[PDB]
RNA sequence: GCAAACCGCCUCUGCCCGC
RNA sequence: GUGGAAAGGCGGGCAGAGGCGGUUUGC
């Protein structure tokens, strides 16, 4: 199918590569800084009754990167019979390993092909120490903070289907908000700013009855395969309960998923985004 | 009871074998086996050693004949003394017969245990005691039959003490008969201990599905599946141990491995008793890993499912999806242990069953039913160590600081950390008794003490095979832990900021990850549950028993000489926090992890017959870090040095170009011989550099900006003259000369210069004087 | 409520050598790019040493800004270091782990305070963030090329220990930025309140003139600090420019002027555009 | 065995530092195919290496005295400051180079001509090709060349 | 405790090496034997500010350990040191004046914040300690050529030279020769010096202070073998000025600035010390 | 009639202390 | 309706001590 990759080209260093459910609640609040209260509402029952955002994923130079499928681990022995067992042993074993995959990678992993690995990951998790000084005398008090380090040309982006005038009035406008606030972690250091470009992904999805997720879902129904993601972050201060996500690559089977409202004791009411991107994908015989 | 005597049978019926080797009496052990039994049923004995001879007197087929010699002396030899039947004491002789043939699948010499890893090379008998003896395989030597005649003195003292029962003697055998071969043969690699712990396995779970003695005359028990494989897995370990806050420094981390042990446990002994099994059952339980051998009745498939229930759902309401227990189970057959034609059977039977641990393991908390089902819970927090989110009201002060709330289960190993010099082992009682510090899904552990009495009905004592103050109507279960810690002028564990300010040289924190490489594969040579056996403890032992006599400064000539900074202490500042299974993780000072690293690795290339290697990642921290990224970096740092040619141990963090011809990690041969030519020009020993050098350090610390001209492009040759003019006007033109020219047949090998692998050797001498 | 983004855009220039330590074949290394090795000035070394030298100012006028601002009230000039409590009656109020900085623990005394309505406070059931975004100053592209040209960035200083009585020498080695060296900075002051943003803005005016003659991390007092901002452009970035893109932000003019040139020689002539929009 | 012991790039930096009329002719023929090399801007790879090499080992077995060498290596050394964006004209002090190189040779007298002969031999015909030239290219491989004499002329016990 | 702001004392002028100048560095592959700093960006030699601040602190510390029985009575903290140094007992703290083991050397810094604020060294240079921190007061900042030694550099002169030095051997007579780049007599720096009024109480003697290590500078040497020429240093004061409080608010020139650009070093700390700065005692 | 023999570095130090 | 809000890798430290561009006789 035919999406929106929104680019993220960073102007200093993340906290960590975002989520589906930290990039509706981002725009969230960029919509109800530059519209208004009436106009979340009004986004809240576009997602609902339209298309949905996934997850941030890394990019380095136009090779746009994806996760890997769930959907090859128990094929992994029906992927590799065409190599010696000097090595088919190691070969899975780094592949069922992976965590992302190139864009015609991830189109061989959807139909049950032999694909490779990316040697070269765009970020690093580097540990910058900080300190805590005494005004008067100057007493230091070290901490340590951890950081997404970008490379030269790299960076992050998200996907988008759905209608245009629902992008172009209330996603559109978000990014341009957010490119200067945060994204996430210590915004006032100039952590999570970034630039913005919009661009068009096509990717070669087969069709089936099942399909992957790319971003986090919370199923309803129970799904095929799946990775756990157990998360749950803050809300105007208000702490959000811990809740049992679905990671990206998970498979399910007619699931949209749904946003789920919380109390938290504010005056409006706080969604999460729980809603699935789904692409399609062929199976082994469970 | 036949139960209690068909484990009892092909457990001691392979026994005689030691006493052929010694030549007590007139041979074919069959008759020296009833003979050695029958000699131990007069003197300090009661009259069931004098039943049990018969199962070491009717096997290799040499006496069961016409059916009607087995008769003539069972009928004398009295089944009504105990409650058997003239027609059950005749079917268990059956049983254990056919269970000898599946276990082994296949003379008269004295020829040693040969090796597992090399058939070529053998073991010299020595005992199971962890102490003065690492066995390595070295040459072939006839055992002569003075050293038998000690082993069966040794065994004679032992099962007359020893209750006849199958929990008290597996650990008489474990000690004696590890290292004495099953049948002599030429290059035999089944231990006789082995054979014999894997024998009673299979004859017990014959016993338990049904079959008699036309099942095993007809080989119908053979090609219909009455047996069951089960295997069991944790996933989640690095997940559930490491992720922890700046807290508990040491003492709780290492009493985290203590508890994920006691849960291993607390599933593997329901299994054994409530599908009436014994611990012969395990074929192992290495590192959150087990695998036992059941019946495949509709009693036990029913129970199994229940017991899988219980403790998923356990494992839920504890730890918040953190840690999950996948088992599994793949019913086979009596062929499908033995390789037939060329075909290895048993392999098979064991991908079948670890592709259904992978399909189970992506399915992570299926059989919860609330899993994916929201809940609104008011008023919850979290642990400031561990992280769970709880709901307050269930958090309290600690010990450490009364201000911190944490949770309960993070204060019951606190003070189980400060226990840990103070423990013998533990003692496995139901849930709802007094003394309970932590509990399992099934049973709570209570801590058995130096001194005292201990309660529980099963009690577990570790790196002993010794059972010394354990009550008669209890279960003895042994079980190895590498417990090597470093102790401050107290009694206790140290401290990360105490093994950290004993390192000669800048102070750092040594943290070391390394496990076996390809092991998988080794594992799937092996075609019989006996040889699965014999090589899934030798494995074991390494990192439970074989890693503390490292550290205590053993294997002098075996080892050799090492990159050693200053000489090997008497009390190295050494923390175990676990070894086993395959892996280790140690941390301590980082000058003594740096020499541990090349003094494990070479014991496991002896330990082995070289045939198999290790893989070491290394880091070095500051002790302020947390250590949920103190080990999210050396994880990543294994399996940098294990993507790769995979020999290779990982020493220090290391710029290099980016042209994809250079790589991070030092394999071990090379950086080995790098030591022994660098190492005596810069250095001397014991924190101090050499003479004409001293207060030189401008030198060597300049020197590596040399090299960092050469990380930012190799294309360029200006680090080949700037290396000979600061070499020159100090007058060191004889130390380092191969640095200063560049190499002509390297860049025709397409390999990195000299000046890319002198940067480990200089750079751990330079941060280990005072620096 | 949002109504624009006060974008502040210049130069970092080194006059004299900078050092920001790691502390990770120098003695005392600088911080790096993990991936090229460039040098850089932190986001956090450059908003907590605009504060610590603002919360001085504050501290020694806190009973002359008493009816500008309130929560000035509750103040005494001082630390919480002696009577070791939080939140007491001194200025220096909240301790972290072993220092007492000055932090507001209510949102509504906070939006009161010159100092945490501006660098933004923690609070116990309060939160009050801040306003200003402070990003990492990189090397310029013309420093970028002389990075690519072979030329070096940071040297390395041996400094040393002497005796007042032997002369015995103790020497360390330093590693610092070379002296000149232009950076690119960028600060985002967030319009939430239009009544008091005139005062948010020489506020931190007024700590960008205080850290010109003061240092700039590093020893400091033995010359590694000496700090120099040279604006280039401000922007306004209405509430109209984030609805439809259009560009049409105030964009006020600095191409070569000083941090005292546009403080008050320019602050009435310069946001005069700003003023009018409110 | 001293044409067989320098080899094309480096066949032995610390061979040649333990071993007279063996290279007084198989260094000097090298030294002449070194005065061969007219063309300063030929040689981008280790040929530069591989000739200072051989040009400082057919000096060091003679005097060559850094100390009134450095009367141009603080030449080289001064214009090198001029490089970094200074100037861009050194056609006024390579002549002031070459003036300086004739009192260089002018002024050494006594058992020092043979060693400053091949120090004037070797410089001065990649210099003319440095009269009409730019200085940002064909001077840096000049001066690394430059950098690349003076530095085997310590390791092989010079000064 | 109670750490505060009034403005900063902005001390400027020209450093004039009277005779050559030395401050040297480790080592370029052809170049003078023991070279003089410089700078990587300019390539001309400099004086650090370590070179200027530790060096006034060294002889100033001296100073007041000739005379631990005339500033006590004024200075507290001062009882607690007896002259000498802790050299025969390696101990820390002890009573001697002399109290921190650097890596081998003794110097006296104040162990806590509250005894650094009453010694009249360690309250204008600052001090480190265990718990308690004292920093400095004043600023030293790193001292380049003057404008009109760029020129002279650009136009060809030599901003240095090559000084050759002989050590004879006494018996046999022998020579030992070696050389030292020095930077030029005659060649003119500009130093920055800037005292942070911190109290209004004490200003009037941290002022005296700092120009009583000044005056002892003049009379001794400043880096290099200044035992054997390589000192000789002068001040040449350009522009005594306050900065105050109100400077960094407003914007505008209220500085109260003392102008004394052709007097001596002595002739500050002369009689006369509090009729150039009466205007700064009227702002506090 | 005027210069050449030798001498071009020697020996001390090299990160402490605090979170 | 953002795993969020707040947090300077910092305080103190002279590249310094010692040293005549010199003597020996002729080729
Ligand atoms: N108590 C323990 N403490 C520390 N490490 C342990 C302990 N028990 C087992 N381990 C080791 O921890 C390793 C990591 O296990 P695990 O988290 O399951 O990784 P994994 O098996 O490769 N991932 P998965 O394929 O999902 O099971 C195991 O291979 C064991 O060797
Ligand atoms: N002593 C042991 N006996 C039996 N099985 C073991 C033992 N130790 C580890 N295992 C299991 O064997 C497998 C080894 O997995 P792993 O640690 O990934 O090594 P591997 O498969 O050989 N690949 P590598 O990373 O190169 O070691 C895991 O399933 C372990 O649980
Ligand atoms: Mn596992
Ligand atoms: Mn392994
Ligand atoms: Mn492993
Ligand atoms: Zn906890
Ligand atoms: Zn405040
Ligand atoms: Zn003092």
């Amino acid at each position: 199918p035919k999406f929106i990759a929104v680019k993220l080209i960073p102007k200093g260093p993340f906290r960590d590569i975002p989520r589906a459910d930290t990039l509706f609640g981002a725009i969230g609040n960029a919509i109800s800084a530059i519209h208004g209260q009436s106009a979340v509402e009004e986004l809240v029952d576009a997602f609902v009754g339209g298309a949905r955002i996934s997850s941030a994923f890394p990019y380095s130079g136009d090779t746009y990167y994806l996760p890997k499928p769930l959907s090859v681990e128990p094929a992994l022995e029906g992927i590799l019979t065409g190599l010696d067992e000097e090595e088919r042993y190691t070969t899975a074993k780094r592949l069922r390993k992976a965590k992302y995959l190139d864009l015609k990678n991830f189109e061989l992993a959807l139909r049950l092909r032999p694909f490779t690995i990316p040697e070269e990951i765009p970020y690093a998790r580097v540990d910058v120490p900080r300190v805590v000084l005494d005004r008067v005398t100057q007493d230091s008090s070290i901490y340590f903070w951890e950081e997404i380090r970008f490379r030269e040309k790299s960076g992050v982006y998200f996907l988008y289907s759905g209608p245009r005038e629902v992008f172009d009035g209330y996603i559109a406008p978000a990014m341009r908000f957010l490119g200067d606030t945060g994204i996430g972690g210590k915004s006032t250091w100039g952590a999570g700013l970034f630039e913005v470009e919009f661009h068009e992904m096509k990717i070669d999805a087969p069709g089936s009855e099942y399909s992957v997720t790319l971003s986090n879902a919370l199923p309803t129904k129970t799904p095929v395969l799946w990775r756990l993601l157990r998360k749950g972050g803050w809300s105007f201060g208000r702490r959000k309960p811990r809740m049992t996500f679905i990671a990206e690559g998970s498979i399910v089977k007619n699931d949209p998923g749904g946003m789920e409202r919380l109390e938290l004791g504010l005056s409006h009411e706080v969604y999460v985004y729980g809603l699935t991107f789904p692409l399609g994908v062929e199976l082994p015989e469970g | 009871e036949i139960d209690e005597l068909t484990a009892l049978g092909g457990l001691l019926a392979n026994i005689g074998k030691p006493v052929q080797r010694a030549g007590l009496y007139s041979g074919d052990h069959s008759t020296q086996g009833a003979r050695f039994l029958r000699d131990l049923a007069e003197n300090t004995g009661r009259a069931e050693y004098e039943l049990l001879s018969l199962f070491s007197e009717f096997h290799h087929k040499g006496h069961m004949k016409n059916d009607e010699l087995m008769i003539r002396r069972i009928k004398e030899l009295s089944p009504e003394r105990f409650g058997l039947t003239m027609e059950d004491v005749l079917n268990a002789l059956w049983i254990v017969y056919e269970a000898d043939n599946l276990a082994s699948g296949e003379p008269q010499a004295s020829r040693p245990l040969y090796s597992v890893f090399n058939p070529g090379k053998a073991y010299p008998w020595a005992e199971l005691d962890f102490e003065k003896e690492l066995p390595v395989p070295g040459d072939v030597f006839s055992i002569r039959s003075q050293d038998y005649r000690e082993l069966v003195k040794r065994l004679w003292e032992e099962l007359s003490k020893a209750k006849l029962r199958s929990d008290r003697l597996l650990p008489v055998l474990e000690k004696y008969l590890t290292f004495v071969s099953s049948v002599t043969s030429e290059g035999n690699i089944i231990s006789l201990y082995d054979h014999m712990r894997m024998t009673s396995a299979i004859a017990l779970a014959m016993l338990r599905a049904g079959c008699t003695a036309e099942d095993v005359r007809s080989g119908r028990c053979r090609k219909e599946k009455r047996f069951l494989l089960i295997e069991g897995d944790f996933s989640g370990i690095q997940d559930f141990i490491y992720r922890v806050s700046g807290k508990g420094t040491l003492k709780y981390l290492r009493a985290r491995s203590a508890y994920l042990e006691l849960i291993g446990w607390d599933v593997v002994l329901e299994i054994l008793s409530r599908l009436g099994l014994t611990r012969a059952n395990v074929v192992f339980n290495a590192g959150g890993h087990f695998m036992i051998i059941a019946q495949n009745t509709p009693d036990a498939v029913k129970e199994l499912e229940e017991i899988r229930a219980k403790a998923v759902e356990w494992l839920y309401r504890e730890f918040e999806s953190d840690l999950y227990l996948a088992i599994e189970w793949e019913p086979v057959s009596g062929r499908e242990f033995g390789r037939e034609g060329g075909k290895n059977l048993f392999a098979e039977a064991r991908k079948r069953l670890k592709h259904k641990l992978t399909v189970r393991k992506l399915k992570r908390f299926g059989e919860i039913k609330g899993l994916f089902e929201h809940g609104h819970t008011e008023r919850l927090a979290e642990c400031p160590v561990c992280g769970r989110e709880l709901p307050e009201g269930k958090l309290e002060p600690s010990a450490s600081d009364p201000e911190t709330k944490v949770c309960p289960t993070c204060n019951r190993l606190v003070s189980l950390g400060g226990n840990l010099p103070k423990l013998l082992g533990f003692g496995r009682t139901a849930k709802n008794d007094a003394g309970v510090l932590v509990e399992g899904p099934f049973s709570g552990f209570v801590p058995y003490l130096q001194g005292g009495r201990p309660v529980g009905e099963q009690i577990l004592v570790k790196n002993t095979l010794n059972p010394g103050e354990i009550p008669e109507s209890a279960q003895f279960v042994p079980y190895f832990v590498a417990d090597y810690f470093k102790k401050d002028p107290k009694g206790g564990v140290a401290t990360f900021e105490e093994l950290s300010m004993a390192s000669t040289g800048t102070r750092r924190l040594g943290v070391m990850k390394g496990d076996v490489d390809r092991l998988g594969e080794f594992f799937s040579s092996m075609d019989s549950p006996s040889k699965l056996a014999t090589a899934s403890r030798f494995m074991d032992y390494f990192f439970k028993g074989y890693i503390g006599a490292i550290i205590e400064g053993k294997f002098g000539y075996i080892i050799g000489d090492v990159p050693s900074l200053r000489d090997w202490p008497e009390e190295p500042d050494i923390v175990v926090v676990y070894a086993g299974g395959d892996d280790f993780f140690i941390v301590g000072a980082w000058d003594q992890i740096f020499e541990l690293a090349f003094r494990v690795r070479r014991a496991f290339n002896a330990y082995t017959g070289g045939k198999l290697t290790l893989s070491v990642g290394l880091g070095y921290f500051d002790e302020r870090t947390p250590i949920y990224r103190m080990a999210d970096v050396v994880s990543e740092r294994l399996d940098t040095a294990k993507d790769e040619g995979r020999n290779r141990v990982f020493v220090v963090g290391r710029s290099r170009p980016l042209d994809g011809k250079h790589k991070l990690s030092y394999e071990w041969n090379h950086y080995e011989e790098l030591w022994r030519t660098y190492a005596p020009r810069i250095y001397a020993g014991n924190g101090r550099l050499k003479g004409k050098l001293e207060s030189k350090k401008g030198l060597l610390w300049k020197l590596l900006e040399i090299r960092e001209l050469y990380v930012r492009d190799p294309n360029d040759v200006r680090w080949a003259y700037l290396t000979a003019y600061l070499l020159g006007r100090h007058g060191l033109s004889d130390l380092f000369p191969e640095l200063v020219g560049i190499d002509t047949k390297a860049v025709e090998r397409k390999e990195p210069q000299p000046v890319y692998w002198v940067d480990g050797v200089l750079k751990i001498v330079l941060m280990a004087v005072r620096r | 409520r949002f109504y624009g983004k006060i974008v502040i855009k210049g130069k970092i220039k080194a006059v004299t050598g900078l050092h920001i330590g790691s502390q990770r074949g120098i003695d005392n290394p600088v911080i790096k790019d993990p991936h090229t090795g460039l040098p850089y000035i932190p986001g956090s070394s450059l908003k907590g040493r605009l504060r610590s030298l603002f919360e001085i100012l504050v501290n020694s006028r806190l009973g002359e800004w008493r009816e500008k601002y309130p929560s000035l009230a509750n103040y005494s000039p001082g630390s919480c270091r002696p009577d070791n409590q939080e939140n007491c009656g001194k200025f220096f109020n909240r301790k972290i782990n072993r220092g007492w900085i000055h932090v507001c623990p209510d949102y509504e005394t906070a939006l009161a305070c010159p100092v945490c309505r501006l660098f933004g406070a923690s609070g116990k059931e309060s939160n009050f963030p801040s306003r200003i975004i402070v990003r990492d100053a990189f090397l310029t592209k013309e420093w970028e090329e002389k990075w690519r040209a072979g030329e070096a960035i940071t040297e390395a200083k041996i400094e040393v220990g002497i005796d007042r009585v032997t002369s015995q020498a103790n020497p360390r080695t330093n590693e610092r930025v070379v002296a000149g060296a232009e950076f690119e900075f960028e600060i985002i002051y967030n319009v939430e309140n239009t009544t008091h943003w005139r005062d948010d803005i020489k506020n931190l005016l007024t700590a960008m003139a205080l850290l010109e003659d003061s240092y700039l991390g590093g020893s400091g007092s033995r010359g590694y600090g000496k700090v120099k901002f040279i604006f280039d452009s401000f922007e306004f970035r209405p509430l109209d420019y984030y609805r439809t893109g259009k560009d049409e932000d105030i964009v006020s003019i600095d191409a070569r002027e000083k941090s005292v040139s546009d403080i008050l020689s320019g602050f009435d002539s310069l946001f005069s555009e700003v003023e009018g929009k409110l | 065995v001293d044409a067989s012991r320098l080899f094309g790039e480096s066949p032995d930096v610390v061979g040649i530092k333990k071993m007279g009329k063996q290279w007084e002719a198989i260094q000097p023929y090298f030294d002449n195919v070194v005065r061969e090399a007219k063309n300063f801007l030929e040689w981008s790879p280790n040929k530069r290496l591989a000739n200072a090499v051989t040009v400082a080992a057919y000096l060091t077995s003679q005097g060559l005295k850094t100390n009134q060498v450095r009367k141009i290596l603080d030449m080289a050394r001064t214009t090198e400051l001029k490089v970094k964006r200074g100037e861009g004209d050194i056609k006024d002090d390579l002549v002031k180079m070459r003036y300086l190189l004739a009192y260089t040779v002018g002024k050494a007298t006594g058992q020092s001509k043979y060693s400053l002969d091949a120090f004037h031999r070797i410089l001065d015909p990649m210099l003319e090709v440095l009269m009409g030239s730019p200085k940002k290219e064909n001077f840096e491989k000049f001066y690394d060349f430059l950098q690349a004499v003076v530095a085997y002329h310590k390791f092989f016990g010079g000064g």
